[PDB]
């Protein structure tokens, strides 16, 4: 076949840098057939380069596209917040016998300084106990890195097995992420109890935060 | 200018069968061009599938893994690409796009479609329940307030969750859905407030689960202490 | 099938020292590049990209000299691969 080679996979580059992504071709293809694609998570793919170093209409200048032959590079010379995205080169050379034009893809991640999350609880509504079950939501808003530390308590209990947790992408201005652990439980097991706490473990938090909340009453 | 609009996406049974649509409206100078067929697993990379160009010879390619249970087809009747998908298993869940790449661009996709999500699971659509995550009249963490909305047991993707109708986007933060347990969806979408605005403003989330049509306006108020 | 390219040159096939002979290679609107081959000569001879559209392509000779004498075959190449040769072509210089 024809396997197209990213590198790297994951990095992290910081606002005003100069990244640059490689493209590896298994043979040497026409450089008219190599084009450059970025995907902001969840929407469709968009065309950033053809043939290899052509802009294409409604892209940023600060894009670029180099290459022939094997090796073929993508390079962001004034990087920006929004620019978090997935890169993906692809070839229109070679089909037939082929597994994949497209290569595995290069997630850019935006480097970023510290920031504190602010966390946040919130109880179950009367209408959800009503079904027999209680969601307790914990936020941790605005936050970088993405590393967290979220441990549920229920009457100084420590829970496990019975919490979800969702992140955000990072934001396309600030470079924050948010963070939400919901903790099930039954509506027996909720009214079997009064204080639940989050217990939130961060890199620019000093010592921990613990959001808690008395059942019923406020 | 033209359009890229594809159809046939929803749910589907294993081992069943399925046909997207790619509707191509209007047209610009081409008169030489592919259709790609293109998805995207969750959370994985980008896959082309096969592409189909546009002369009379209708060539078709496909991808080493897409050969035999994959077709493209053509209708010029409607000006329609179809892909047909059978033999379909769990891994083949992924949102699928067409794209055009013209001569002149060297193939490359300069249009691309939305996207289409096809489910393949034995599991019946399920509209969500739609409950308020109240702020506490203490949670006001010093100025600001935190408030949302969760959206609860619901398949299959995707929901729409928007906050006043639309007009209100900053600090708004709607979290991907998780799979639970129950093989049922579950998401927040969580929104940062003046603590001066809960008797001003009114906040109502606005829910769109388009699977079951179920469209929901949850008024989210401040619980009474 | 990937049917095989027509091959002719301008403006003949026999052409004096000295002037200009341009060979013609026809092939597919998705053909991705032309070759030409020429016999007892390593291959490929010379290599050339599509015009557009991509049916056929241009080697042109400026100044014909006793070097690009003899028998040339054209291919092109498909998405899938190269192609069947071209009827041959010589050319023969006076």
């Amino acid at each position: 076949d024809i396997q197209m080679t990213q590198s790297p996979s994951s990095l992290s580059a910081s606002v005003g840098d100069r990244v640059t992504i490689t493209c590896q071709a298994s043979e040497s293809i026409n450089s008219i057939y190599l084009a450059w694609y970025q995907q902001k998570p969840g929407k469709a793919p968009k065309l950033l380069i053809y043939r290899a170093s052509t802009l294409a209409s409604g892209v940023p200048s600060r894009f670029s596209g180099s290459g022939s032959g094997t090796d073929f590079t993508l390079t962001i010379s004034s990087l920006q917040p929004e620019d978090f995205a997935t890169y993906y080169c692809q070839q229109s050379y070679d089909w037939g016998d082929v597994e994949n034009t497209f290569g595995g893809g290069t997630k850019v991640e935006i480097k970023r300084t510290v920031a504190a999350p602010s966390v946040f609880i919130f109880p179950p509504s009367d209408e959800q106990l009503k079904s027999g079950t209680a969601s307790v939501v914990c936020l941790l808003n605005n936050f970088y890195p993405r590393e967290a530390k979220v441990q549920w308590k229920v009457d100084n209990a420590l829970q496990s097995g019975n919490s979800q947790e969702s992140v955000t992408e990072q934001d396309s201005k600030d470079s924050t992420y948010s963070l939400s652990s919901t903790l099930t439980l039954s509506k027996a097991d909720y009214e079997k109890h009064k204080v639940y706490a989050c217990e939130v473990t961060h890199q620019g938090l000093s010592s921990p935060v613990t959001k808690s909340f008395n059942r019923g009453e406020c | 200018e033209v359009q890229l609009l594809e159809s046939g996406g929803g749910l589907v049974q294993p081992g069943g069968s399925l046909r997207l649509s790619c509707a191509a409206s209007g047209i610009d100078f081409s008169n030489h061009y592919y259709m790609y067929w293109v998805r995207q697993a969750p959370g994985k990379g980008l896959e082309w599938i096969g592409s189909i160009f546009s002369g009379d010879s209708a060539s078709t390619y496909y991808a080493d893994s897409a050969k035999g249970r994959f077709t493209i087809s053509r209708d010029n009747s409607k000006n329609t690409l179809y892909l047909q998908m059978n033999s379909l298993r769990a891994e083949d869940t992924a949102v699928y796009y067409c794209a055009r790449g013209m001569s002149t661009n060297d193939w490359a996709s300069d249009l691309w479609g939305q996207g289409t999500l096809v489910t393949v699971s034995s599991a019946s659509t399920k509209g969500p329940s739609v409950f308020p995550l109240a702020p506490s009249s203490k949670s006001t963490s010093g100025g600001t307030a935190a408030l949302g909305c969760l959206v609860k047991d619901y398949f299959p993707e995707p929901v729409t969750v928007s906050w006043n109708s639309g007009a209100l986007t900053s600090g708004v933060h709607t979290f991907p859905a998780v799979l639970q347990s129950s093989g049922l969806y579950s998401l927040s979408s969580v929104v940062t407030v003046p603590s001066s605005s809960l008797g001003t403003q009114t906040y109502i989330c606005n829910v769109n689960h388009k699977p079951s049509n179920t469209k929901v306006d949850k008024k989210v108020e401040p619980k009474s202490c | 099938p990937l049917p095989k390219p027509t091959l002719w040159a301008e403006p003949g096939s026999v052409i004096s020292w000295g002037n200009s002979v341009t060979i013609w290679c026809q092939g597919t609107l998705e053909a991705r590049e032309y070759r030409l081959d020429k016999e007892e000569s390593p291959a490929p001879w010379d290599r050339q990209n599509p015009l557009e559209p991509k049916n056929k392509a241009r080697f042109s000779i400026p100044s014909m000299t006793e070097d690009y004498a003899g028998r040339y075959r054209c291919y092109y190449r498909s998405p899938v691969g190269w192609s069947q040769p071209s009827d041959p072509l010589e050319l023969v210089m006076t």
